[PDB]
């Protein structure tokens, strides 16, 4: 209903958010009746925006389609519409305007970087009528949303995946752009070193174990609190090893106590074979003695008659005993062939499994763009409660289409590498240079700077960008603490389709652990004949040094073994990502490094407020603002995250330089 | 929640596999060794046992004595009275034996006798003999 637009705008339909409490304290502090009115108006206005986001939703249009007693209080409907508009919940992305842009602008903002974060903020600010100018070092928009293009060849070297549209801003963006979304067919066959598929049997019973090993770490973390180890924070990788080892340890521990339960038995059989031999002994004697005593032909005196009969009894007694002990010898000797027949598990994981498990890990290292040795055990999956609903998709026609759409009508200076950001009581100046002739110098004066510099860049030692004055310890410590990962792509273009065309993706399994990431997974999801090989894990780092050709080598080799040396052509043209080495990225995206938390994502978003110009003068406005995937706790390292981080700062900058709404 | 089923992780076990740099592969080889010990101890007690089975090869078949099936009479012959005393002399009160020995007295009759004659066969004096053993 309306309830669905609240979920699609990532909001609870039935409750007011902290953001809302801040802006509508009268409402939220007061009568339960008015809360529900507020919540309907909000939910409805969202529904309205959402049911057609290609045209601006004016205050008028909203009041038009409202019911009574809701279109009663028009100040309240206004306050709500303006709130939604500011915080980028309605009229965001690429709408057809109704009332053209403010004739005369108010405030100047410099945005560093035309990433999705950048472009999203730019459009918001511009539409609130500010003078916005983006400074991009690259000769193109998009940053870490790159697409490769040539004839009909088309392949993202950047982001390629939409994480499914249930609460995804990109839901709306995709309705506003020629964005060919194609769901990802979840079948992914694996293929060990040699080339042989992995029997379905196994594939399942490793992935089973993988999922179990993770749950295991979550147990190890939450329940046993295994989160520091001799002063260092605990890695997920560390925990995973610990769990696996304790699984090898049990496998053995069980064998031990089984063979142990045999000797208990096999050494009871010994304590009996003894009684039974020292009875074949005692019975030997007794029989002789009875034979000898039956020698005495009758008639005999009653002592010799008794001696016969006595011995006869005595010997049928011991013949009973020995029959009741070979009773026992029978049972014990079965009980032994039982234990001989079902022996607990030989090993924990065949070295051929440990290799397939290593690919399930490689996949996790891809997702997180880092060695699992780096991920915070405690926090690596803090975003997990916020994932959208829906199957993941891919942009069939290049994700680039989105940045470019957003960039239309914005003042973007390409080939403008920011070198120094200065911020003071009175304003800011950004000193940039031309990327081509470095010595050609530019100076931008502005009321505010929005910094969408990537975390990799913020991290560069020595600094690519100088802050004057320098970022405070609280900010710089956050930047050191967070993880910035890496993850490359090999774009293989071919003359025709030599692979299963109903298969979106298929893994390769590396011989050793140390190379689990190395072209571990291939994607066919473009129209022309194109394969994408991921390098993830410790591998991504090292592959950047090894040369384009060698890589395309290791690459073809891997494909031949799986598709036969006949059907694998030389590639028409090839590309290799090198994101750690790209100085406008210094890597791929953020991760929760051990010894970080989500709270660092929050510090990264906190704007900086300069000291006062003259001592003893009032507290200034803050001047230096931050967006990008590293700034949004709840949707890190994604496009939608950046997109949102942008919308967010624009509202925060407008609230500051244009007064609240 | 609680550790995924089958997966085993005691509090105590984790300390053991972390508390130094390779307490890992100590505790693991420790068992690899303390295993092959128990496997070799089985080999002993399996060969020790297959000797004692050689030594029993025969069962007790040559040494077993046919079952005399006897008509549990109530006639006390003077023959039977003496057998009885001598059994009392050598079994104490194991009335079951004393029946099996005579071979025509139910444990009833043996207990009967045991008091009827009693003073006539100084059975007190006789039983106090089975004491010195
Ligand atoms: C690199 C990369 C990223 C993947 C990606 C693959 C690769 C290879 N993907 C892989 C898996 C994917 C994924 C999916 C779900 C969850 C996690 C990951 C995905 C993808 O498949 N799906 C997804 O949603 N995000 C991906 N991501 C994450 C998103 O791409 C990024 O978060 C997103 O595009 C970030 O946009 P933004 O925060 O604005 O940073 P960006 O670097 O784009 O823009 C900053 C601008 O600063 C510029 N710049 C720098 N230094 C300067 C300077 N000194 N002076 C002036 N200008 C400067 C720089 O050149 C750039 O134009
Ligand atoms: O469908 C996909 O293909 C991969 C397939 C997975 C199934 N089997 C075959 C391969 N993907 C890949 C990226 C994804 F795995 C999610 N990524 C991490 C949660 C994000 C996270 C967490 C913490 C810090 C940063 C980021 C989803 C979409
Ligand atoms: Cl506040
Ligand atoms: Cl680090």
């Amino acid at each position: 209903g309306v309830e669905g637009a609240a979920f699609q705008s990532r909001l609870p339909h039935d409750r007011m958010t902290s953001q809302e409490a801040a802006c509508f304290p009268d409402i939220i502090s007061g009568p339960q009746q008015t809360q529900k009115v507020f919540l309907f108006i909000r939910n409805r206005t969202l529904q309205l925006w959402l049911d057609n986001p290609k045209i601006q939703l004016t205050f008028e249009a909203t009041l038009q389609q409202l019911e009574a007693p809701y279109n009663s209080d028009t100040v309240l409907v206004h306050r709500v519409h303006s709130y939604l508009e500011r915080h980028g919940l309605i009229n965001f992305g690429i709408y057809k305007r109704i009332k053209p842009l403010p004739t005369k602008k108010t405030g100047k903002v410099i945005i560093i970087g035309s990433g999705v974060s950048g472009l999203a903020a730019a459009r918001q600010l511009q539409s609130f009528g500010m003078d916005v100018t983006l400074l991009e070092a690259r000769d193109r928009v998009g940053g870490r949303v790159a697409t490769f293009r040539k004839g009909n060849y088309v392949a993202d070297l950047g982001a390629m995946v939409v994480t499914g549209l249930g609460g995804n801003p990109m839901a709306v963006v995709s309705k506003q752009v020629n964005m060919e979304l194609a769901k990802i067919k979840q079948k992914c066959p694996l293929y060990e070193a040699n080339g042989q598929a992995v029997p379905k049997e196994k594939d399942e019973m490793v992935e089973q174990e993988f999922n179990r090993l993770l749950e295991a770490t979550s147990y190890l973390s939450h329940q046993l609190d295994f989160n520091v180890l001799n002063n260092k924070p605990v890695s997920l990788g560390q925990a995973l090893e610990v769990v696996i080892q304790l699984q090898e340890k049990h496998v053995k521990d069980e064998q031990i106590e089984h063979w142990k339960k045999i000797v208990k038995t096999q050494e009871e059989l010994k304590e009996l074979l003894n009684k039974m031999v020292n009875l074949k002994e005692k019975i030997k004697e007794l029989h002789q003695q009875y034979k000898e005593a039956s020698e005495v032909k009758p008639p005999r005196d009653i002592t010799a008659e008794f001696l016969v009969k006595s011995k006869h009894r005595d010997l049928t007694a011991l013949c009973k005993e020995y029959d009741e002990l070979a009773e026992t010898q029978g049972k014990l000797e079965e009980k032994l062939q039982e234990l001989e027949a079902n022996p607990p598990s030989d090993v924990y994981l065949s070295s051929r499994d440990r290799q397939i498990l290593d690919w399930h890990f490689a996949n996790l290292e891809f997702a997180n763009a880092t060695p699992l040795s780096t991920l915070s055990l405690k926090h690596w999956d803090q975003d997990d409660d916020f994932e959208f609903t829906g199957s993941h998709l891919t942009v069939r026609n290049g994700y680039s289409c989105v940045p470019v759409a957003l960039a239309e009508g914005l003042d973007i200076k390409l080939n403008t590498a920011v070198r120094q950001v200065r911020y003071t009581a009175s304003g800011c100046e950004v000193i940039a240079v031309n990327t081509r002739s470095t010595s050609q110098t530019f100076i931008y004066k502005c009321d505010a700077v929005l910094c969408t510099l990537p975390l990799g860049v913020l991290k560069q030692q020595p600094p690519a960008v100088q802050f004057v004055p320098p970022l405070p310890e609280w900010k710089t410590s956050a930047v050191q603490r967070m993880g910035f990962g890496n993850l490359n792509k090999v774009v293989l273009c071919f003359d025709r389709v030599f692979w299963d065309p109903s298969v979106n993706l298929f893994g390769h399994v590396g011989s050793t652990t140390a190379s689990r990431g190395e072209l571990f997974l291939f994607w066919n999801l473009y129209k022309a004949p194109i394969l994408l090989a991921l390098v993830a894990g410790e591998a991504a780092g090292i592959m950047e040094n090894i040369s384009d050709d060698v890589i395309v080598g290791r690459c073809l080799a891997i494909l031949k073994g799986i598709f036969g040396s006949s059907a694998v052509p030389q590639p028409k043209e090839t590309v290799v990502s090198r994101w750690r080495a790209d100085p406008w990225a210094r890597g791929s995206y953020s991760y929760v490094a051990a010894g970080s938390s989500g709270n660092d994502y929050d510090l990264m978003a906190q704007p900086i407020t300069p000291g006062p110009s003259i001592p003893g003068a009032p507290q200034p406005i803050p001047r230096l603002f931050f967006a990008g995937e590293h700034t949004i706790r709840n949707y890190p390292a994604t496009v939608h995250g950046a997109l949102l981080s942008g919308l967010r700062e624009a509202g925060r900058i407008a609230d500051q330089f244009l007064g609240a709404m | 929640r609680k550790p995924p089923k089958g997966m085993f992780l005691s509090q105590e076990d984790v300390e053991a596999v972390s508390a130094n740099a390779t307490a890992a592969t100590t505790v693991l080889r420790q068992l690899d060794m303390e295993l092959v010990s128990v496997k070799r101890q089985i080999q002993n007690i399996k060969q020790t046992n297959s000797a004692l089975k050689e030594k029993l090869d025969g069962g007790i078949e040559p040494y077993r004595l046919p079952e005399v099936i006897q008509k549990c009479n109530a006639r006390w012959t003077t023959e039977e009275q003496l057998l009885a005393v001598q059994a009392i002399r050598k079994y104490g009160r194991d009335f079951q034996a004393i029946s099996d020995v005579i071979g025509n007295k139910s444990v009833v009759q043996v207990k009967n006798f045991f008091v009827n004659y009693r003073r006539r066969f100084n059975i007190d004096e006789v039983l106090q003999e089975w004491e010195a053993e």
